């Protein structure tokens, strides 16, 4: 038998995972403060991270990795992605961003194509400077608005790319093949969260990946894979790979395996950009039996066995 | 990056190396401390005597 | 040439102080018997060994120490052991029965009465000394006498010579060696009640070690005798510098200098490699690049805890045998481009080093094989917090139903002491972790 | 650090006659009080429960307390009858007729200070005494009330020494008489407050597992006794002999009550033995862990799984692997994590000794705070009001001095301690 706790109760994914987990009969959930767990389904905040791998004959995992928040908060993802080589400073794929304080570094670049013509649309997006930047101290990240995103028909609807990614204790990077596409419903006059018309042209603004290969096919004349996934594949890899030496737990006394979401927008010219990646995220209603059960099967039953895969190794 | 202060001798040598620059109570309270402790544990053993009369 | 005493206080203290001086008797080169022919200045100099012996006109080099336990059991395996004549007798004092795993009984009810003679020993340690510079003091955090003689101690010596630096060696309680239930009780006590009396710390999680010692020593149930003769291996590379010629922490104010830039803040995590089984039959001898690395692997750390995920205020690293600087260099540079270190923004990133070209020595029939460079890395990290956090943690799980509270309060300690002692943790675990985030 | 025994009253000298009589074979020593063993090992401590005496002989530091000579002239006509020190056997003539009242108010009280000189006189030659170990029943008379008299006294001239007790508890199944749920009930006002551990040996448990487990179908006395030996050499082996821990009362007593009043321990041994029948496969690690913690082993009637462990103290003997009953002691609480408070960490302590007890290689002794005894004394309780409604049976005491107020007082306290076990199961 083994052992787990949960400390996060509003986690749809993980609450998933640990009746899943009972469901085998192999694990029991124990109370949320007992320290003889073998598995630790933690809280989103000030996780005791201190706490874990101490237990003598208890071999413990946990479903965050210390130190991932660099990557998944706007302003130290910017500074990251900039003050890292492995990053090389302006890399192709993250739109100009700039970490302004509730602002010298904003003026010199943008008044550049504000001069230029060159369409001067930032992000709560406008085109003045003052207009958004004293409305802001009423910390936050400023973000050249891609302008020409990629036209989606019928429908001229803009839209986003969630992609699930599994990282285990060993650091192996996996992909989950199912990524999910967040449509606007109402059109785009020259936001796609689902929090924010609804289900016109496909059931709760959600259109998956057998559909968006079709139309990549019909209306483009190419495929999913080459068109988007590389690119995607190869900035998963690039993010996880630079921040590998600061949070690998290979040689740790306990092993963190996480979850993130990778958010990406497409350009009008077939070019991959990354939003913002996320530390907690949420699947869609469709796939959560399948992701979450993979989620067992390579991170919690790989290090807690028992007695055709659904992800892609992204290999480095 | 830059070594400094390199000093030598036949047992060994030291040196620094840098890489980046830069961006209580007296005798009298403890013996009062101390002999309040004891009045507590002595009264404690006092209670004990007068409930063991009884 | 300024003098050092060592205070070795319960049962921990006195085993541990046991390993070290037996070590350096055969760094030194002294016999048993208290004989050092190395010695030409017979009966007394003014050499960098002498720090931590006296000579006596008989040509005997005899420890500046003293041993102190509330119970003799110990202390008289000291008495009858292979370095009786090292020890006059006098500077091994015994009680007579123990503090029963109780801080409240070592400090308040059984200390009072052995407190005064620890220091007219001391003393008469002290009026042989033509500089003292303070006291090394051993002694562990869970032990009832390690615990609350030794903060006793401490305030009488911050008292008598509020001159000298006091440096402490603590051992960590560990469930796997553990010995009481109520350690993190007496862990706080003492750490709240020792804070200001102390300069420099060096904690040793007894977890730690065994996990060396299981993992890198092949031994599967570590005795006491195998962490002890470890330990003391981290413990002289600690302190060679103030036994031997060289520049760098030559007295127990530099300890304080180089290591500690706030007083609070004084804990410095210690990672040692290498740690190589006497038992291996083929070894192949690690660089200076291999061992350099190696002190920023979690698993030779004498506290597991996440470097990573804290700051750096000061970094030393002890080298002994063959090395030189530009190795050591060449070294550095190839772990800053590799690894997460950071440092707070007011110090310098920088490493101060130290040399000893004389390997380090092993007691023969040990668990250590020799090898040909050894180095010890002294970092002063924030994310050694982490031990703090997790006593705290421990602590409040039983100090929430007062569990065990009765044992203190009946020897003459009231509540409030707990929950005062608390309040400095908590406040000590903020100042880390403002200057590490 | 020398321990003073004490054994008073017909049961209180039985087991203890059997305890003497089993560590006396464990540490090599004859009836005639000689050494002639094998190891240094059993001298290394034998101190704790022997003097020295002329041309090198051991005399068990046991004083024996009866009202009733009956008894204790069956110990001196024992087979270890004559080690005890003559002077040590202090009795009365008139008996105290199961009662409480006649073993602390009035019979006991003409006997206690003949008791106390032998106390004194045994204490005087000790360095360093730790405390006192007392063996009796609680629901007869002598054992009982004076045995809970003599712990008051000895706790007046002691009073920072370690009160250490074997208590039988009483049972219907194994009864001599009505009165027993009353004199229990005293008893355990008078164990709640002089006594800092209190090895609650429970009568039915006894007979239960002479019964089904030993298949002794009609069990005595001796059988019960044998179990009771057994665990009592158990208990007290890390003081008879040396090991990483150097084990003594004052220790064990910190680390055991996390509040003074609830410190009354179930006892366990594994594997269960009967009588003379040689066991001749030992047991392995695993097994000795799963025996031990099984309520078929327990000493006292309450199911560990109707509470929570507040502390738990275990002690194996024998040549065993010191990792593998780590890793299954670990086991056991990792896979039962329920039943162990989660705010006491680290609340399970293990000991080993590497000589075994006569007649097993293998063997493992069970000391748990668990608060599912609030059982034991519930049932007493029961019993005890059953009567106590009709005021039945009470002439015998009042005849004696005693009042009403003082049973109402007793019952009311062992209540209070019911209720205090339960709080904590909940906490
Ligand atoms: N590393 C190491 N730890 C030890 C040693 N001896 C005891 N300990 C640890 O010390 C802690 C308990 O402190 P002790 O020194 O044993 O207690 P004490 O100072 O002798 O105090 P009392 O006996 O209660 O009067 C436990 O956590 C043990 O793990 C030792 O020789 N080496
Ligand atoms: C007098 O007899 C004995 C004494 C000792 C003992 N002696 C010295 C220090 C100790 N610390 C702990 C000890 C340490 C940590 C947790 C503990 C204990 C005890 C119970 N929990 C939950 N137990 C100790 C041990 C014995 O059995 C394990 C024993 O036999 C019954
Ligand atoms: N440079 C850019 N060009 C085009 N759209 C952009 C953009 N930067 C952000 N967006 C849009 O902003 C929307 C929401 O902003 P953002 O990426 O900061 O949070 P989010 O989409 O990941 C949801 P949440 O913040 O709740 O996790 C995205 O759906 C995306 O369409
Ligand atoms: N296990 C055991 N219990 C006994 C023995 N003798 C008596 N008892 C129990 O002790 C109680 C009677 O107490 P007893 O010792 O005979 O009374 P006392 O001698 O006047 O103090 C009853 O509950 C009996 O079941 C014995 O030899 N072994
Ligand atoms: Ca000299
Ligand atoms: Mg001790
Ligand atoms: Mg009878």
């Amino acid at each position: 038998m083994y052992t787990f706790v949960v400390r996060d109760e509003n986690s749809s994914v993980y609450a998933e995972v640990s009746r899943l987990l009972l469901a085998t009969g192999q694990w029991k959930r124990l109370r949320k403060d007992n320290p003889r767990f073998n598995l630790m389904l933690g809280e989103r905040n000030r996780l005791p991270f201190g706490r874990l791998g101490h237990e003598p004959g208890l071999v413990q995992l946990v479903n965050y990795y210390r130190g991932a928040d660099k990557l998944c908060r706007k302003a130290s993802l910017v500074k990251l992605i900039k003050t890292s080589p492995e990053l090389s400073e302006s890399c192709t794929w993250f739109p100009e961003s700039y970490v302004i304080y509730p602002r010298e570094v904003f003026l010199a670049a943008y008044n550049r194509r504000r001069e230029g013509r060159e369409g001067n649309v930032w992000i709560l997006i406008s085109s003045e400077a003052s207009e958004l930047l004293d409305f802001i101290d009423e910390v936050h990240v400023i973000q050249k608005y891609l302008e020409k995103p990629l036209l989606l028909e019928p429908g001229h609807r803009k839209f986003d790319i969630r992609s699930w990614v599994l990282v285990d204790h060993l650091y192996n990077i996996y992909l989950y093949r199912e990524g999910v596409l967040r449509t606007s419903s109402e059109p785009y006059n020259s936001l796609t969260n689902h929090c924010i018309n609804y289900g016109r042209y496909e059931e709760g603004n959600e259109m998956f990946f057998e559909e968006f290969n079709q139309y990549l096919m019909d209306a483009l004349n190419t495929t999913l894979e080459n068109s988007i996934l590389l690119q995607i594949k190869h900035i998963i890899r690039s993010c996880l790979m630079c921040i590998e030496p600061a949070i690998s737990t290979k040689h740790l006394h306990y092993q963190s395996f996480q979850l993130f979401g990778f958010d990406f927008m497409v350009d009008e010219e077939l070019k991959v950009w990354l939003i913002e990646v996320n530390g907690a995220p949420a699947c869609a209603q469709k796939l959560y039996a399948e992701l979450c059960q993979g989620i067992v099967d390579v991170a919690i039953s790989s290090v807690f066995p028992l007695a055709t895969s659904i992800f892609i190794k992204l290999h480095h | 990056m830059e070594v400094i202060e390199l000093n030598k001798c036949t047992s060994g040598q030291s040196f620094e190396v840098i890489l980046k620059p830069p961006s209580d109570p007296s005798l009298e309270e403890i013996q009062k401390k101390l002999e309040a402790a004891e009045e507590r544990r002595k009264y404690q053993e006092a209670e004990l005597l007068k409930h063991l009369a009884e | 040439m300024r003098e050092c005493i060592s205070i070795h206080v319960g049962q921990a203290g006195v085993q541990i102080g046991n390993a070290c001086w037996e070590l350096y008797c055969l760094e030194h080169g002294i016999q048993p018997d208290g004989q050092m022919p190395s010695d030409k200045t017979i009966g007394g100099g003014d050499d960098s060994f002498n720090t931590f012996f006296s000579e006596t006109g008989a040509g005997k080099h005899v420890p500046r120490a003293v041993f102190v336990d509330l119970e003799p059991t110990v202390i008289d395996e000291v008495r009858t052991g292979t370095y009786r004549q090292l020890f006059h007798p006098e500077q091994l004092i015994t009680g007579k029965e123990d503090a029963a795993n109780n801080y409240a009984r070592g400090h308040y009810t059984i200390g009072k009465e052995i407190i005064d003679l620890v220091l007219d020993r001391i003393r008469k340690l002290a009026d042989q000394c033509t500089g003292l510079q303070g006291f090394l003091v051993f002694h562990s955090f869970g032990g009832g006498t390690g615990s609350g003689f030794t903060s006793l101690l401490m305030e009488r010596l911050s008292v008598d010579y509020g001159k000298k630096s006091k440096l402490e060696f603590s051992i960590y309680p560990a469930p796997q060696v553990s010995t009481a239930v109520v350690e993190p009780y007496n862990s706080i006590l003492t750490t709240h009640t020792t804070l200001e009396h102390s300069d420099c710390a060096f904690m040793v999680d007894n977890e730690a070690i065994y996990d060396i010692c299981r993992r890198n020593l092949d031994i599967e149930r570590p005795t006491y005798t195998n962490l002890n003769r470890l330990i003391s291996q981290i413990v002289s590379s600690i302190t060679a510098s103030l036994r031997f010629d060289g520049a760098l922490n030559v007295d127990l104010t530099e300890f304080q200098t180089n290591l500690v830039p706030y007083p609070r803040i004084h804990f410095p995590l210690a990672t040692y490699a290498p740690v190589i089984s006497a038992e291996k039959a083929y070894h192949e001898q690690l660089s200076v690049a291999e061992i350099t690395n190696a002190c920023f692997e979690p698993a030779n750390q004498m506290v597991k805890c996440d470097p990573r995920h804290g700051k750096y205020m000061a970094c030393c690293l002890l080298y002994r045998g063959d090395v030189v600087p530009k190795d050591v260099n060449a070294a550095i540079a190839t772990i800053k481009t590799k690894r997460s270190i950071q440092f707070v923004d007011w110090c310098p990133t920088g490493f101060k080093v130290g040399i000893n070209y004389q390997p380090p020595t092993v007691v023969p029939g040990g668990d250590l094989a020799k090898v040909q460079r050894a180095v010890c890395m002294l970092s002063n990290t924030t994310a050694i917090a982490e031990a703090w956090a997790r006593l705290d943690h421990k602590f409040d799980l039983m100090y929430a139903k007062r569990a065990f509270v009765h044992w203190y309060v009946g020897e003459g300690m009231e509540e409030g002491e707990f929950s005062e002692a608390r309040e400095d943790m908590a406040a000590l675990e903020k100042d880390y972790e403002e200057v590490g985030v | 650090r020398e321990i003073v025994h004490i054994q008073a009253g017909q049961c209180g000298n039985q087991i203890g006659a059997k305890f003497w009589e089993v560590i006396s074979d464990e540490h090599g020593i004859d009836p005639t009080g000689s050494y002639h063993g094998d190891s240094d090992l059993q001298l290394e401590r034998i101190n704790v429960y022997y003097n020295e005496a002329t041309g090198n002989k051991y005399v068990p530091r046991a004083i024996l307390v009866d009202l009733e000579p009956g008894t204790m002239d069956s110990v001196r006509s024992g087979p270890f009858g004559q080690i005890f020190r003559p002077d040590n056997f202090v009795f009365g003539q008139s008996g105290a007729g199961n009662n409480w009242a006649k073993g602390h108010y009035t019979e006991g009280a003409e006997l206690v200070d003949s008791v106390l000189d032998v106390v004194r006189k045994e204490s005087e030659s000790c360095d360093c005494l730790q405390g006192f170990q007392l063996t009796h029943s609680l629901g007869g008379g002598t054992g009982s009330g004076m045995g809970t008299l003599l712990i008051s006294k000895i706790r007046e001239e002691y009073p920072d020494r370690i009160m250490n007790t074997f208590s039988v508890m009483p049972s219907p199944k194994v009864s001599d008489t009505v009165v027993e749920p009353y004199n229990a009930t005293l008893s355990v006002h008078q164990l709640v407050e002089n006594t800092d551990e209190t090895y609650c040996i429970d009568n039915e448990a006894l007979y239960d597992i002479c019964f089904r487990t030993l298949k002794l179908t009609t069990p005595t006395y001796g059988d019960l006794n044998h179990l009771v030996s057994a665990t009592m050499s158990g208990v007290t082996t890390c003081l008879r002999f040396p090991g990483q821990l150097n084990a003594d009362l004052r220790k064990l007593a910190v680390n055991m009550v996390p509040f003074p009043r609830l410190h009354f321990f179930m006892p366990g041994f594994a594997p269960l033995t009967s009588r003379g029948s040689q066991q001749y496969r030992a047991l392995t690690v695993p097994e000795l862990t799963q025996q031990m913690f099984d309520s078929k082993n327990m000493m006292a009637a309450c199911d560990p799984r109707h509470g929570r462990y507040l502390t738990v103290a275990a002690i194996f003997r024998g040549r065993m692997s010191m990792k593998e009953v780590d890793e299954q002691m670990l086991n056991v609480q990792n896979k039962n994590s329920s039943y162990f408070v989660e705010w006491i960490p680290n609340n399970v302590k293990t000991a080993v000794c590497d000589i075994p007890p006569r007649g097993l290689k293998m063997s493992a002794t069970f000391i748990g705070n668990s608060t599912a005894i609030q059982e034991l004394f519930k049932r007493i309780s029961e019993q005890f009001t059953a009567m106590f409604r009709r005021k039945a049976f009470l002439h015998w005491y009042t005849g004696e001095g005693m009042d009403e107020m003082e049973f109402t007082e007793a019952e009311s306290n062992m209540n209070d301690l019911v209720s205090e076990y339960q709080q904590y199961q909940d906490a």
